[PDB]
């Protein structure tokens, strides 16, 4: 268990309402980490406590190649801290903005890795991520997926276990969440569908600037694909983007296993995905460990109760 | 392409 002093504070990575994330060096070890620094007042007043704590419990209790690992969690008088694995490759949202579209091979790589992570969270851990999107999907130094931001997760979902909270990101909300229905772990697959649609098609499958119009598209409009899209992809995205979750690929008792079996993923050995044996079709070209070029330019340039049982240190 | 999105809770 350690404090604020045991770190150097090098580069800003992102600001939010609730606080900031800074690229840190661990004095004792020389290892680079990302630190989320939450102002306690903002948390309590904006009523973000429950999420903050859910992210704590979720991170502590998860260990996976494509999930951001948590090393320390500690609190000062006025702050809450999360020292986490640094993902210097930046956000998928960054890269895809630059490149417009990824190739199917490339989208399959990220897809497989996301499936690996989501499967683990579902069938072990009994968690539902709920907020899958390009912004929450980062790359490490090698070009492997790291998922961050676990505040909107739900714990204790075991199969058909259904939820009620209306949360996520409007553009990614699954039809059953948009109806005010009870929803199972299959919203994550809807999310996978939208993410992968965006990677292969270069755009959101449903978009209006206006949320209600947007929700109306999501509920009523049937998917359309670019004519250059291969049928294996087309099938996958159809399956994932089914509006009735009971029909959605991943919606049954098989969960991720159903998506893993899809012919879009024919050549993928799922053990090798997990073991990082696969060749990333993009390596982030960071020279130094402090190279923050895949992070947003506006941040990169430097620009109250006690929480019981919040403190935590990673074991062995 | 698209603008940056914001996560939310009811
Ligand atoms: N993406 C969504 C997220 C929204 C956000 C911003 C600030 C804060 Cl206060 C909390 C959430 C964001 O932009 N962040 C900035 C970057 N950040 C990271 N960058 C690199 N390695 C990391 N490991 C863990 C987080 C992390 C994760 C958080």
């Amino acid at each position: 268990r350690v404090t604020m002093n045991e770190f150097e504070y090098l580069k800003l990575l992102g600001k939010g309402t609730f606080g900031k994330v800074i690229l840190v060096k661990e004095k004792a070890t020389g290892r680079y980490y990302a630190m989320k620094i939450l102002k306690k007042e903002v948390i309590v007043a904006k009523d973000e406590v429950a999420h903050t704590l859910t992210e704590n419990r979720v991170l502590q209790n998860s260990r996976h190649p494509f999930l951001t690992a948590l090393k320390y969690s500690f609190q000062t008088h006025d702050r809450l801290c999360f020292v986490m694995e640094y993902a210097n490759g930046g956000e998928l949202f960054f890269h895809l903005s630059r490149e417009r579209v990824f190739s199917e091979d490339r989208a399959r790589f990220y897809g497989a890795e996301i499936v690996s992570a989501l499967d683990y969270l579902h069938s072990e851990k009994n968690v539902v991520y709920r907020d899958l999107k390009l912004e929450n999907l980062m790359l490490d130094k090698d070009g492997h997926i790291k998922i961050t931001d676990f505040g909107l997760c739900k714990e204790g979902i075991k199969d058909g276990a259904t939820m009620k909270t209306f949360c996520g990101t409007p553009e990614y909300l699954a039809p059953e969440v948009l109806e005010d229905n009870d929803y199972g772990r299959a919203v994550d697959w809807w999310g996978l569908g939208v993410v992968m649609y965006e990677m292969m098609c270069g755009r959101l499958p449903f978009y209006n600037q206006d949320h209600e119009k947007l929700f109306e598209l999501i509920l009523m409009e049937e998917i359309r694909f670019p004519r250059t899209l291969g049928p294996e992809a087309k099938s996958l995205l159809s399956g994932l983007l089914k509006k009735d979750p009971k029909q959605r690929l991943g919606g049954g008792s098989e969960d991720a296993k159903e998506i893993m079996q899809h012919r879009f993923f024919a050549g993928i050995v799922w053990q090798h995905v997990y073991e990082k044996k696969l060749s990333p079709p993009f390596k982030p070209q960071v020279t130094s460990e402090t190279d923050t070029r895949y992070f947003d330019e506006e941040f990169t340039a430097q620009m109250r109760p006690h929480f019981p049982q919040f403190d935590y240190s990673a074991s062995s | 392409g698209r603008p940056r999105t914001t996560s939310f809770a009811e």
